[PDB]
């Protein structure tokens, strides 16, 4: 056979391109890392460094003191013992707190009073890291094109996770820490609602989750078939088309119906994802406060 | 109820869309030219974007795109039938014409820029310090064509800086002559390299450098392209 | 009915049968061999996709079905009114993928770049394959595949799937999951980054393959570069697939008790299985 360009049959190294600078704080850049000999079969082999800036930490940080409450909580059914905490990690589970209190900052710690102070440095810890998405879009001097995508996930998220739970009054209608539980919740969520494939947001969310599949699964079917044409770098391609950005369209063209340019191709994906998590994000939104149920809307259609 | 309105209000987000999409993609292409090189019948129920003003790296100049697509060239294809359509047969040599597979570029004659300065497209016996870690080092692998027949060793290895990745082959050919061979398109083994595209007497046409140290966006279609042309013309003797 | 470029390349030869023949344009669709092929086969396909909708009595998409031969029947022929269509045409509309595929690839021998498409397809056609030619006919019956209805398939899935216990407890589902949802991640940064770094702020330079990279090095401490996050997509995907192609030739060949059972392998293991604490204990 031949070369399915996906092994570089060799590898080779200098120092490390450590980057550029603009109006970056370098004074904040760190050491450089090894070189893992492997991951260079694929991207670089080059490893780091990173900007520790004054978001650097709050962000990592805040998101540690989340995972050092479901690492305090599993310490505690595991009943502080290192054979328990392996066996029945999963199924450890930390719920919300009951619709009892409902919208109170006074539950008590053992009985899902310790959800909330985990999931306040869950959200200081996405909000401390999306803010930061900006500042290195910044200091390089790129659109928000990065920064903006990423609010598409908190999008979803924040229905999940603070949003639907508002106009329910119940901490109770959240997910929560723990392996198997959540899996559960989603079931038990397709359920207290009815049935979700009849929801055009799960059928259409859905819908996403298959193009960013069959799409972007193409742009590498793509891209690469003609990299022996500059087809890899993207960029200069855009700035000056070669056989490369030709014969790609091309092979669509003369397939599909028609195909995309160079620039486009990207803005074409870009939306077809961040729309999983926009028309999810919405999907749930609704019920449990527009409608207490989904078999209904699938007949009545008002 | 809200329940109806949003699964409307966004089929227009959604067609509304389908729309800003397929229009920023159609300028570098369209309009057509006929088949001769003239505004064609039906012109999809699609504009054309109000062009936009790029700003390259460097002040090397700007583009504007879309814009005046000049076919900065000739073609050797003449028409075996009648109606729009059907194929265009090869005048004489395809391959250094330029033409089917082979084809290649309208593209500056320049050599890409890191975002540092220097030429980006460098040669390892003038990378800054490049050895090759791990892999099968091919300097000095007497690289072999379809045919059967030796036709050159490798000499040197030409790498992308920042982007740090094996990208071409300096090979020198039956007269101490170099020419380069695109990575993405042979084989390393155990002692011998092997190029599937072209054959031994083929890489005397392979279009050449003009500075074995710096070589152009431009050339690098012309060869790639050409030796990709020899997958279908060049295989009577493989 | 032409791009501005697309003159020179349109050249004869190019073919797997036939030759100068079935190898020709249409205005800007191609042709070949499987050109034909991918319409004899499909059309006869819409040809049943009337004929069963009529015996079935309405015409709305929103319940149109062919149902697959019923849990009976077996593995025999079967006459046309249950299944015996289902089939056939399963059949057809499958002989059209084969050619979609066949003609994707006259279509890089034109061009002959590389064939990293006519494969990327061979993987959702098996995703296809296996749930209806493998799957079925090593379970018992055609009968269990899915139904080529619009609103009848939907409730394929929630059915079957259930039909194990909840369903997410399937290791080589929630693993072939994960293979999903990241590679959207993916295509996430993918285009936010490469389009982030095309129209960067208004008035400054247009960036470069170099910024790129640096974006995440400054933010993750990596970069899988360029070159290379364009098999990451690639693969990422293909493999969720392959990975789910499997979680469901699985389900019922080799393991029928609720998936969820499964999950004991573990719990109930030597050196900690009876041990007191924990919520099995
Ligand atoms: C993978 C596991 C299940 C399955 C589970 C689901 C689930 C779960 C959902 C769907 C949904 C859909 N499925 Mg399905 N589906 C299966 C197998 C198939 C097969 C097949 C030949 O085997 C087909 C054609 C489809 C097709 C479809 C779409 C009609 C619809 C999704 C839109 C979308 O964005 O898709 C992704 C594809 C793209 C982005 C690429 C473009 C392709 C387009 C969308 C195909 C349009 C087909 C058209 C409507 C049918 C034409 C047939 C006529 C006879 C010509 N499914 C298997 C058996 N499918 C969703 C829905 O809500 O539908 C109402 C949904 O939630
Ligand atoms: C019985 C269960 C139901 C069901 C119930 C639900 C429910 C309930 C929901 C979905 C949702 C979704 N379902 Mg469903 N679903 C079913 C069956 C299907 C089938 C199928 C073929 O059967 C398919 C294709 C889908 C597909 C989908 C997706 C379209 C959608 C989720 C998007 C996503 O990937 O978010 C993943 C992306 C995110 C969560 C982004 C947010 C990221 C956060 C902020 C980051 C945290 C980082 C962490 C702290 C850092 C860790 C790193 C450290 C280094 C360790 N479902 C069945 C029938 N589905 C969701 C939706 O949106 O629906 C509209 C949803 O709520
Ligand atoms: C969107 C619809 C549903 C849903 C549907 C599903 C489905 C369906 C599946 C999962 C699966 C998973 N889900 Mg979920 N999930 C939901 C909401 C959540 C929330 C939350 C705070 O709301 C969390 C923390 C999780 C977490 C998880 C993971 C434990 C697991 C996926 C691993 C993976 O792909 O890693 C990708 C990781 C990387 C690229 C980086 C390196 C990561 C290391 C190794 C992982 C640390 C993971 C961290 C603890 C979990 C992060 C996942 C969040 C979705 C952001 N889900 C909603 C309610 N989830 C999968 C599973 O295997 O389940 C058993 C699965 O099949
Ligand atoms: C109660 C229901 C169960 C469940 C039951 C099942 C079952 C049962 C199955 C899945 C499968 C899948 N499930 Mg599930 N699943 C559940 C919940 C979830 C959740 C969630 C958050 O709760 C998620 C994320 C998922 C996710 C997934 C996917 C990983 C996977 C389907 C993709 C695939 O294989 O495509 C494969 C793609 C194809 C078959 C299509 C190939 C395309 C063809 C060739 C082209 C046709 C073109 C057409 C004819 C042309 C139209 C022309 C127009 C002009 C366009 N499930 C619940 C718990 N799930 C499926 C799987 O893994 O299958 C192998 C599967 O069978
Ligand atoms: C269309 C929506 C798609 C999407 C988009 C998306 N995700 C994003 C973004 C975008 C646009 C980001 O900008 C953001 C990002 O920064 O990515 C690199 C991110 C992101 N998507 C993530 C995950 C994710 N996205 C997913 C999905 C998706 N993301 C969708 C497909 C999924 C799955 C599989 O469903 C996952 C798991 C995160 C990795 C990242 C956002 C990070 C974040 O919010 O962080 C808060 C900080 C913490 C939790 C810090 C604690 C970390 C660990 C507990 C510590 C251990 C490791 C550490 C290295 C040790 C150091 C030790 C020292 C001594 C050195
Ligand atoms: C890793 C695999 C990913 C992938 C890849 C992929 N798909 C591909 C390709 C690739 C590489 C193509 O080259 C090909 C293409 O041309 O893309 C633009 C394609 C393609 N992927 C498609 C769909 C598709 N891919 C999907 C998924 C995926 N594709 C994966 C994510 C999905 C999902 C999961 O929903 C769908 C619907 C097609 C649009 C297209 C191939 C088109 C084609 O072959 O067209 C000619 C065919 C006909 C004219 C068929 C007519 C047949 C008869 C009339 C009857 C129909 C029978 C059918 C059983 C009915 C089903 C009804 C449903 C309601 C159940
Ligand atoms: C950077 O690189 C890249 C390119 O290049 C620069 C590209 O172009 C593309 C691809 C191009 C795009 C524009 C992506 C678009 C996004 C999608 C989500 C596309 C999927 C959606 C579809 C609706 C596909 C259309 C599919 C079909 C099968 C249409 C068929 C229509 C008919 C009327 C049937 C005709 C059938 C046949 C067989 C023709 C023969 C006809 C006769 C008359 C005989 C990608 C991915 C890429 O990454
Ligand atoms: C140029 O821009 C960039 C891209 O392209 C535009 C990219 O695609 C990505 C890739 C980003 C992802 C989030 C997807 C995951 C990437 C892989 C390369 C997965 C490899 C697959 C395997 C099957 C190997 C399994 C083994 C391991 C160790 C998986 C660990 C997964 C990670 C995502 C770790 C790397 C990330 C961090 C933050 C370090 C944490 C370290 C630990 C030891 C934990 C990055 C970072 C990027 O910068
Ligand atoms: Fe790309
Ligand atoms: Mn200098």
């Amino acid at each position: 056979a031949e070369y399915q360009n996906i092994f570089s049959q060799v590898q080779v190294r200098g120092p490390a391109d450590l980057g550029m600078t603009e109006d970056v704080n370098l004074a904040n850049r760190s050491g450089v890392g090894p070189f893992s000999t492997l991951l260079g079969w694929f991207g670089n082999a080059q490893l780091g460094p990173i900007y520790l800036g004054s978001l650097g930490v709050l962000s990592l940080f805040s998101g540690l003191m989340w995972f050092f409450t479901i690492g305090i909580w599993f310490w505690y059914q595991a009943g502080w013992n290192p054979a328990v905490f392996l066996r029945d990690l999963f199924f450890f589970s930390l719920e919300p707190p009951a619709p009892e209190y409902g919208l109170s900052f006074a539950a008590p710690l053992k009985e899902g009073g310790l959800w909330l102070i985990a999931s306040f440095f869950m959200f200081v810890a996405v909000w401390s890291w999306w803010g930061r998405t900006y500042l290195r879009a910044q200091a390089l001097g790129m659109g928000k094109h990065t920064a903006w995508a990423f609010l598409s996930a908190i999008w979803l998220w924040m229905v999940l996770g603070f949003i639907r739970p508002i106009l329910m009054g119940s901490w109770s209608e959240a997910v929560p820490y723990g392996i198997f539980s959540h899996l559960d919740w989603t079931n038990n969520f397709s359920l207290v609602h009815g049935n979700l494939f009849y929801n055009p947001f799960h059928g259409l969310s859905i819908a996403f989750l298959y193009g960013s599949a069959l799409l972007f699964a193409m742009h590498g079917a793509t891209i690469l078939a003609v990299s022996r044409f500059g087809g890899e770098r993207e960029l200069e391609q855009i700035a000056d088309r070669g056989t490369a950005a030709e014969r790609a369209a091309l092979f669509w063209r003369w397939t599909m119906g028609f195909n995309a340019t160079m620039e486009g191709i990207h803005r074409w994906a870009i939306w077809m994802a961040v729309l999983v998590t926009l028309t999810g994000g919405i999907g749930i939104l609704l019920s449990g406060t527009v409608v207490d149920n989904w078999y209904v809307w699938g007949q009545n259609h008002g | 109820d809200l329940a109806s309105l949003a699964i409307y209000s966004f089929w227009i987000f959604l067609a509304g869309l389908i729309y800003y999409l397929q229009t920023e993609n159609m300028r570098e292409g369209y309009p057509l030219e006929n088949e001769d090189g003239t505004p064609a019948a039906n012109q999809g129920p699609f504009p054309l974007p109000k062009p936009k003003t790029f700003i390259l790296p460097h002040g090397r100049g700007t583009l504007t795109v879309p814009g005046p697509e000049s076919e900065d060239r000739p073609i050797a294809l003449a028409r075996t039938a009648v109606s729009e359509g059907f194929p265009h047969a090869p005048t004489g040599d395809p391959m250094k014409d330029g033409v089917g597979p082979a084809s290649w570029v309208a593209r500056r004659d320049l050599p890409e820029l890191d975002g540092h300065g220097h030429n980006k497209i460098k040669p390892m016996k003038a990378a800054a310090g490049f050895h090759v870690s791990a892999g099968k080092n091919p300097i000095g692998l007497p690289v072999r064509g379809c045919d059967l027949e030796i036709a050159g060793k490798v000499v040197d290895i030409w790498v992308d800086i920042p982007e740090q990745m094996a990208r071409f082959l300096e090979v020198e050919l039956k007269d101490g002559s170099t020419r380069l061979l695109p990575m993405q398109m042979v084989k390393v083994q155990s002692n011998r390299v092997h190029v599937n595209a072209l054959s031994s007497d083929l890489f005397a046409g392979i279009p050449t450098i003009k500075s074995p140290t710096e070589v152009t966006l431009l050339e690098e279609d012309k060869i790639c392209g050409y030796v990709a042309g020899g997958l279908m013309y060049a295989a009577p003797k493989r | 009915a032409l791009l501005s470029f697309e003159r020179k390349y349109r050249v004869p030869g190019g073919t797997l049968v036939g030759g100068n023949l079935f190898d020709f344009w249409v205005g800007p669709f191609y042709v070949g061999f499987f050109g034909v092929a991918t319409f004899f086969f499909a059309a006869l396909g819409i040809i049943l996709i009337a004929w069963s909708a009529v015996l079935q009595g309405t015409w709305n998409p929103q319940l149109i079905s062919v149902y697959p031969p019923a849990l009976e029947y077996g593995l025999g022929g079967a006459p046309l009114a249950k299944g015996g269509l289902w089939q056939i045409i399963t059949i057809c509309a499958t002989g059209a993928f084969v050619s979609w595929a066949l003609r994707e690839v006259e279509i890089c021998r034109k061009l002959g770049i590389g064939y990293h498409i006519p494969f990327a397809f061979a993987f959702a056609i098996l995703a296809y394959l296996t749930l209806v030619l493998f799957r079925p006919v090593m379970m018992g019956a055609w009968g269990y595949a899915f139904p080529y209805g619009i609103w009848t398939h939907l409730d394929w899935v929630s059915n079957t799937g259930y039909t194990y216990g909840n369903f997410h407890y399937n290791p080589a589902h929630m693993i072939a999951i994960s293979f999903f949802f990241t590679n959207a991640l993916a295509l996430a940064l993918h285009g936010a980054l490469v389009l982030s770094a095309a129209n960067p702020e208004k008035g400054k330079e247009m960036r470069t393959p170099d910024h790129e990279d640096t974006f995440f090095r400054d933010l993750v401490g990596y970069s899988i570069g360029t070159l290379g996050i364009h098999r990451l997509g690639l693969l990422l995907s293909l493999s969720a697939v392959f990975f789910s192609a499997l979680c469901m030739i699985i389900t019922g060949t080799i393991w029928f008790d609720q998936w969820v059972d499964w999950w004991q392998w573990w719990v109930k293991l030597p050196w900690w299985a009876n041990i007191p604490g924990g919520i099995n204990g």
